């Protein structure tokens, strides 16, 4: 997703 | 584990709202606010409309909302419009750098407008023939819904032998494009005055007639 | 947006590896780890084997794998099984509110022998110009695997900006087909030089180019  | 259940709907109308909750859990959707949300038309790509469970990319509509109740989560998609007809997706993180998707909500969107196709038909051109082959084409286009009979004629006794219908692919609206194709040697070409090719709409017929008559 | 470019069609065999490549547009490529791979099946859920560059998921077996030099990422699928049938996307983190992806490949387990398009342009017909409409379609004919990119340009400029592509059909003979077009008007057709239907099915790559030559 990206996330971090 | 799981992979987080969705409902393979969402039917809205023309302006009025729909909302797709997509429940998760503890360990996901209940610990960490990384709920993303993808619009995928059909064998597409997808994008990122939701990514932190509400707020979007600086390009996403206006009116693209979202958010999460504890272990639900959801996607307020309100301003219908007919683009979107699609399959949406949520997404979470949970464990060590893992993220798990949804089932799959199917958007569809009510009382669009009757649209009934427009229909060109092709001759081969030059360079198909000099080659000494002769195709020719009926393309079916712009229209709503996605069902279609394309029946070509040689001139009355029907020449559906050698067709080739590609069937409805939703376009650049949500508006269909079919395609139906006629393989013809030049001899044959040259034989027999016209051709039609005739799609049926939802009973309203169009028949197109190809000769031989005109500028390559 | 699709600023990484990714082959249309990856195909291989029960035993054949095969390396799918995410291109990148990106004047930031090379500053990112980023990339991440999304296998797809047949209506199911994007599932994330592979993040930043390298590392699987668990449950994301050892021989599917992640590199990238330059622009291109890769991935391979480094002993192909049947149902490692699926669309790949990629996936490359941007920024925020921009999370963009490849335009999917499709991993096909070849039955059949391979087969290049038959890309057969036609030009706006004269009746159809008769009535202040002009239309190009480029029958894209007889491939395998069923998955191909389809270009319009004039003039060495690419145009983007007025087609629809249809998605590919079985056809009787287990070969595939498709269609796609560029609708217009006798001006943007007359004021111009060409116009190349380009298309692309996984090494060979085929441009067909008409010419505004009209009658009247």
């Amino acid at each position: 997703q990206x996330h971090x | 584990p799981s992979a987080l259940t969705q409902p393979p709907s969402a039917s809205g109308s023309l302006g009025q709202s729909v909302t797709i909750s997509c429940t998760g859990t503890s360990s996901d959707v209940g610990g960490y606010n990384y709920v993303s949300w993808y619009q995928q038309h059909a064998g597409k790509a997808p994008k990122v409309i939701i990514y932190e469970v509400n707020k979007r990319p600086s390009g996403v509509p206006d009116r693209f909302s979202g958010s999460k109740s504890g272990n639900t989560a959801s996607l307020t998609v309100s301003g219908l419009q007919a683009e979107d007809e699609a399959d949406y997706y949520c997404s979470s993180y949970e464990g060590s750098d893992n993220f798990v998707f949804g089932t799959g909500t199917k958007v569809t969107v009510l009382g669009q407008p009757k649209a009934n196709p427009t229909v060109t038909l092709f001759p081969p051109s030059s360079e198909e023939l000099q080659a000494n082959k002769a195709t020719l084409v009926c393309l079916i286009s712009d229209f709503y819904p996605g069902a279609v009979t394309v029946a070509w004629k040689a001139d009355g006794s029907p020449v559906k032998a050698g067709v080739e219908t590609t069937k409805p692919s939703k376009q650049s609206n949500n508006k269909y494009a079919a395609s139906s194709y006629l393989s013809l040697t030049p001899e044959q070409w040259k034989s027999h005055r016209s051709y039609s090719c005739q799609v049926t709409h939802e009973g309203s017929t169009v028949e197109k007639t190809v000769a031989p008559t005109e500028c390559s």
